[PDB]
């Protein structure tokens, strides 16, 4: 988790939480919120207490924290995700290997709710997009870039207007790549005829 | 009389031609295998979107006689119902076929075993041996109405718009007109032209005979008729079509691209006409 | 229309003068009839023209002839007309000048029909085209109307030879292309028969 | 086709008390059923329009028309896009040369309508220009 | 910070290294062309995702003047 | 009377069955006579799928040294072309489907099988040989038909081709003149080998009385449709793409003329005139229109 390479983490607290299972399980309240942490930051998982010992203390009122945030993760429900590291902070937020990994964590949504409210758009105010995921103009400008620069969100902005023009206008454009082709083969094609001649 | 005759409108209908001749074919084959005229019967299938309705293809259905009472028989239609979602999964059923005269009662107890399987089943009805100028082939639909203390069931008439399709156009343009043995020197433009030619022949044929009706309504002794001149001031003031600054625009646009594609083609051409010339001056003429 | 001349024309018959004054109101304002040949041409309503009943019959003349302009100019002379009737004629004022001019800037509509802004001129060619009037769409940022199709008001016994002219030069257009082609046509194959006949002189240069 | 606000009350007063049921924003099933099928309507008629000239003609504030519409686009029951920065929404237009297809037909189908019908009203002037082909 | 594309830093940090560096016998020779390749890198990842960018910000962001920066991009835009 | 072929005399098939005139002679069948119904619903259901090949059935009859094809129909397969015989995935439509058609009609017995060809003329490739062999091999009395659909288009007229391959070990005789078509070089060699191992058949159009009497009624309202007919945007993606093709097919000549399947470039010209020709022949029927529809002033 700390390395980065979640997909190593991840089946390591597996392993762990049913060493736990067996014997003693002073970490097994505690070795789920990292199972479960890491099937989100995992970026794909999203299917933690559907697996096989977590479905008999999916019910446990330790973890039940985690429980509402895996389902808001996977709905892509930001209200529904803060309010439940407001109210439910002891749990969370005192955790150091959850208070880290919070910010990434809920980065990973804001972006995924951002490419369905622009999908329709073409043209978009930042001002709007500011409101719309509870956030500072500065910092949605900054995270409208990564995306771009990684290549995810198809756009370019208009850093004078505070705004985001995006990639759509397409049309025919291999009729003219196409004949591109054929007019430069015809332009070092006759050249070599010529080169024969003389 | 057993059919509608009402304000009507409802759906709008569009008939490929390929239906046509799936019915000409299922006519003629089971009339030779008789010796005599058959009432042929069969299903539509096409595109349905909203309101409007497309017949894409057809095929048959099998019917049997309990008395004077035509009885389609189901089970072949469940069992085909298999077979034609099986090659064409986009397509929909959508109504029936059969051939003889005008809507009728024989016709109206089939239209029930068709309503049993679905909502809104619709009609075609072709007269084989037809005496119309005009084509014999009209689309109808289920309409019920009361008729003096009795709902009871009727067909109200809808019109068809024909089939586009680039592809299936050239299927009718080979068949209506045959090249059995009509060209000679490859031609090319002979080839292409051709369809333009006597097609425009059908546009000069109505456009001027519309005209011969207009200057002898006003001359006069040729009924005058408000009703149809009328159709006319639109018609002809309706034309002019297209000259928006943007259209026009856009038309030129494809021109030059096609331009483009002719400059190109020429200089190949060129380019080999002159290589063949190259070549036979570069070994008679240069000695390599 | 269709039904309300034949419901309205067994009564345009059967019917004195201030029978007609009273029907020329209900004809009119009657949303479906937008076809004015029968009525205005009938000899029941013919004595009423420029008769006491007058006023009733220079009105019927505006919806089978004229445009709202000509109603606001002719204000007191028809007699006055309700809301759902001057709808009526600023379908019909636009049907004219779409006949004519089939792209129609915003601004135009708001003169011919004397109207206050887009948003009513819009809800009026809604119901053009709602009626099955009209046939088209608008383009809000350049201002436009384009009209796909427009129905026929007029019949013009007055002007049938404007109808006339105007179909003659697509005849002549059609003969224009018709002997355009059948040039093209002979000559693509007379170029064909240019090149076969004298790429035979070329092959047989070859015997010597 | 388009159902304005003043048919919603027309056909409101005729409803029976329970049929208007209210869910999560108290609003009905019928003013916000009825107004998306007011903008559906509106696409194809149009090919676009701004916010404050369309949420006039489906009465409401604008606001709620831009918003509303992104979603029957986003959902996938009316192609089309935004551009909030003018306030215009572009609608199914199809336009260019593939309409000139279509108001070819558009016309040429009326010379058939025209022609059918002459041969219809008038089948002694059908058999006089009958022959306005023959002898030509 | 230029993964992260906090360039006014990444440059800040990188410039009073250069002088610890050039004394480096092996890193002495090539303090130009990584240097000045690394600067022209971030100044492409800067505007790209941009259509349209502030000139003014971009110069405090690469340490320099905006007249500066006017030149600076003038030439790769003709070269880059 | 026309309708001397839609007749089907089933006992004198069984008698040619037995008797069999193509165990004696390799290339008796050299004709083919293709329906008015069989052409439309073959380039219907190669169109209808359009850029992938899909292959169906088609049923008729034999005379003289005609094979005659009377009604066709669609096999709802998938790999055509990349496998050898792919109508077995469908084994159980086949007889399915002409064990319903008998009762309703068609009396007609199995005749061939037909496939598209999208953008790339008609012939039979190294995978088609080798299905259409073993065809000849058992089911006897089989033709393989072709038709090009994006070509017929463009090209304006019905592009189609029906063949009949050849034994192994007996080759065939010198009389093949064989016209020529584009074959984008991707595909060039697998015609190439191939390509010689068959012989095509002579193909004709007939049409019933009813079905010629209903095109002469159907012609009064589609005239409409030739003047808004448009083969640019319908057809996009073959000119575009043959492009793609002459390309590559001058960047080889060019070389052949320098250091280094004869002379690449007589080809490539003409296959620049060719996929042009069509593009001059879309322009003609546009400016047409234009004359037409939008020159009469108001
Ligand atoms: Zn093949």
């Amino acid at each position: 988790l700390r390395e980065g390479e979640f997909e190593k983490a991840h089946t390591d607290f597996f392993e762990a939480f049913k060493n736990y299972d067996e014997s003693g399980s002073p970490r097994r309240t505690t070795c789920l919120k990292y199972l479960v942490l890491a099937n989100m930051l995992m970026k794909s998982g999203i299917n933690p207490f559907d697996s096989q010992e977590a479905k008999p203390y999916k019910n446990d009122p330790e973890i039940l924290a985690m429980t509402n945030l895996v389902s808001a993760y996977q709905n892509n429900d930001i209200t529904e995700f803060e309010k439940i590291l407001k109210t439910n902070h002891s749990n969370i937020m005192d955790d150091p290997f959850i208070r880290e990994h919070i910010e990434e964590l809920l980065r990973n949504i804001r972006t995924q709710v951002l490419i369905k409210l622009i999908k329709p758009y073409t043209r978009i105010h930042i001002p709007f997009i500011s409101k719309e995921l509870n956030i500072d103009v500065a910092d949605v400008e900054s995270l409208l870039v990564q995306c771009i620069l990684d290549n995810t969100i198809h756009g370019r902005i208009d850093q004078v207007n505070q705004l985001l023009e995006l990639d759509h206008q397409k049309r025919g454009g291999a009729r003219y790549t196409a004949l591109d082709k054929w007019t430069n083969q015809l332009n070092s094609l006759n050249q070599a005829v010529v080169s024969k001649l003389a | 009389s057993v059919m509608a005759c009402g304000v009507t409108g409802s759906v709008s209908v569009a008939l490929h031609p390929l239906v046509i001749l799936n019915i000409s074919d299922h006519w003629i084959r089971m009339r030779s295998q008789e010796g005599r005229p058959v009432q042929v019967i069969g299903a539509l299938i096409g595109k349905q979107e909203g309101r409007n309705i497309e017949v894409m293809n057809s095929f048959e259905l099998l019917s049997h006689t309990v008395e004077e009472k035509i009885i389609i028989d189901k089970e072949y239609y469940y069992t085909k119902e298999e077979q034609f979602k099986q090659v064409f999964k986009e397509l929909e059923f959508l109504g029936w076929y059969t051939t003889g005269g005008p809507p009728d009662p024989s016709d109206i107890h089939v239209h029930k075993q068709v309503c049993e399987i679905i909502e809104s089943p619709l009609f075609l009805k072709l007269n084989p041996m037809t005496k119309h100028t005009d084509l014999p082939v009209s689309v109808f639909e289920s309409v019920i109405d009361i008729i003096n203390g009795e709902a009871t069931m009727l067909f109200a008439e809808l019109t068809y718009t024909l089939a586009t399709e680039e592809a299936e156009r050239i299927g009718v343009d080979h068949v209506a007109r045959m090249t059995a043995t009509g060209s000679g020197e490859n031609s090319t433009v002979a080839e292409h032209l051709i369809a333009q030619h006597s097609a425009i022949k059908m546009l000069h044929s109505r456009v001027k005979l519309i005209l011969e009706y207009v200057k002898a309504s006003e001359a006069g002794e040729v009924p005058f008729n408000h009703e149809i001149l009328r159709e006319a001031y639109a018609l002809c003031h309706c034309l002019p079509v297209l000259s928006t600054d943007k259209f026009k625009t856009d038309f030129y646009d494809q021109c030059n691209d096609v331009g483009l594609m002719a400059y190109l083609g020429t200089i190949t051409k060129t380019c080999n006409t002159m290589n063949q010339f190259v070549n036979k001056f570069n070994v008679l003429y240069d000695r390599q | 229309t269709g039904q309300n001349q034949e419901q309205f024309l067994l009564l345009a018959k059967s019917a004195k003068g201030a029978a007609l004054a009273t029907l020329i109101h209900q004809v009119l304002e009657a949303p479906g009839v937008y076809v004015f040949g029968e009525l205005l041409d009938m000899p029941n309503v013919r004595e009423l023209a420029e008769s006491d009943f007058a006023s009733t019959f220079r009105l019927l003349t505006v919806f089978a002839y004229g445009t709202y302009a000509d109603y606001l100019a002719e204000a007191r002379n028809l007699p006055p007309l309700t809301e759902a009737q001057k709808n009526k004629l600023r379908h019909l004022s636009v049907v004219t000048l779409a006949a004519k001019v089939k792209c129609i800037p915003y601004a135009v509509l708001l003169e011919a029909l004397a109207l206050r802004n887009v948003r009513q001129l819009e809800d009026l060619v809604i119901e053009a085209v709602y009626a099955d009037v009209l046939r088209g769409s608008l383009d809000q940022r350049n201002q436009r109307l384009e009209v796909d199709y427009s129905i026929g008001r007029d019949i013009q016994r007055q002007d049938l030879s404007a109808i006339a002219r105007t179909l003659q030069e697509w005849c002549v257009g059609c003969e224009v292309v018709l002997s355009g082609i059948e040039e093209q046509v002979s000559r693509a194959n007379q170029h064909k028969e240019q090149q076969l006949g004298l790429k035979q002189q070329i092959e047989s240069e070859v015997a010597n | 086709r388009i159902i304005r606000g003043n048919q919603l009350q027309e056909f409101a007063a005729m409803l029976m008390p329970h049929q208007k049921a209210t869910t999560a924003d108290g609003s009905s099933i019928l003013d916000r059923a009825v107004i998306e099928h007011n903008l559906l309507s509106a696409s194809k008629l149009y090919n676009n329009i701004t916010f404050e000239e369309l949420g006039a003609l489906l009465e409401i504030p604008a606001a709620k028309a831009e918003k509303i519409a992104s979603q029957m686009i986003t959902e996938g029951r009316m192609n089309g896009f935004i551009d909030q920065i003018d306030g215009i929404v572009h609608f199914e237009t199809r336009e260019a040369l593939p309409t000139w297809d279509k108001q070819i037909q558009s016309l040429c189908f009326q010379v058939n309508n025209l022609l059918e019908k002459i041969s219809q009203t008038a089948p002694e002037w059908t058999a006089q220009a009958m022959e306005a082909q023959m002898a030509q | 910070k230029f993964y992260e594309s906090k360039y006014a830093s990444c440059l800040k940090m990188l410039d009073e290294m250069k002088d610890n560096l050039l004394l480096d016998m092996y890193l002495a020779p090539h303090v130009r062309t990584l240097y000045t390749q690394i600067r022209n890198r971030a100044l492409i990842q800067y505007f790209s995702p941009y259509v349209s960018a502030d000139m003014h910000r971009m110069a405090a962001a690469f340490n320099t003047t905006v007249a500066a920066l006017e030149d600076e991009l003038t030439q790769l835009i003709l070269e880059g | 009377s026309i309708d001397e072929i839609y007749k089907y005399d089933k006992k004198q098939q069984q008698e040619i069955l037995a008797a069999k005139p193509w165990t004696k002679d390799h290339h008796y069948f050299k004709y083919c006579k293709i329906s008015a119904l069989a052409l439309l619903k073959m380039v219907m259901h190669a169109r209808s799928g359009g850029n992938l090949e899909v292959m169906g059935l088609m049923l008729g009859k034999v005379d003289g040294e005609t094979m005659i094809i009377m009604d066709s129909f669609a096999l709802p397969v998938e790999g055509t072309e990349t496998r050898v015989n792919a109508q077995a995935a469908a084994y159980e439509y086949m007889a399915a489907y002409i064990e319903n058609a008998k009762q309703v009609g068609r009396l007609e017995n199995a005749i061939g099988w037909y496939h598209s060809h999208p953008g790339y003329g008609c012939w039979l490739s190294g995978i088609d040989v080798s299905t259409q062999m073993l065809n000849q091999q058992f089911q006897e009395p089989f033709v393989a038909v072709v038709i090009d659909p994006t070509r017929t288009i463009s090209a304006g007229k019905v592009n189609l081709g029906a063949f009949r391959t050849y034994p192994k070990g007996y080759k065939p005789p010198d009389e093949g003149p064989s016209e020529y078509q584009t074959i984008p070089l991707n595909k060039i060699e697998d015609f190439g080998v191939h390509c010689k191992q068959y012989y095509a058949l002579e193909v004709s159009y007939f049409k019933s009385s009813l079905d010629r009497k209903l095109l002469e009624l159907l012609w009064n309202k589609y005239w409409v449709n030739t003047l808004s007919s448009s083969s640019l945007l319908t057809n996009a993606d073959y000119t575009t793409g043959q492009v793609f093709d002459l390309s590559e097919k001058l960047e080889q000549s060019e070389a052949q003329l320098g250091r280094g399947s004869e002379d690449k470039l007589a080809k490539a010209t003409r296959d620049s005139c060719k996929t042009t020709i069509e593009a001059i022949h879309g322009l003609m029927s546009q400016v047409i229109k234009d004359k037409l529809f939008n020159q009469i002033n108001i």
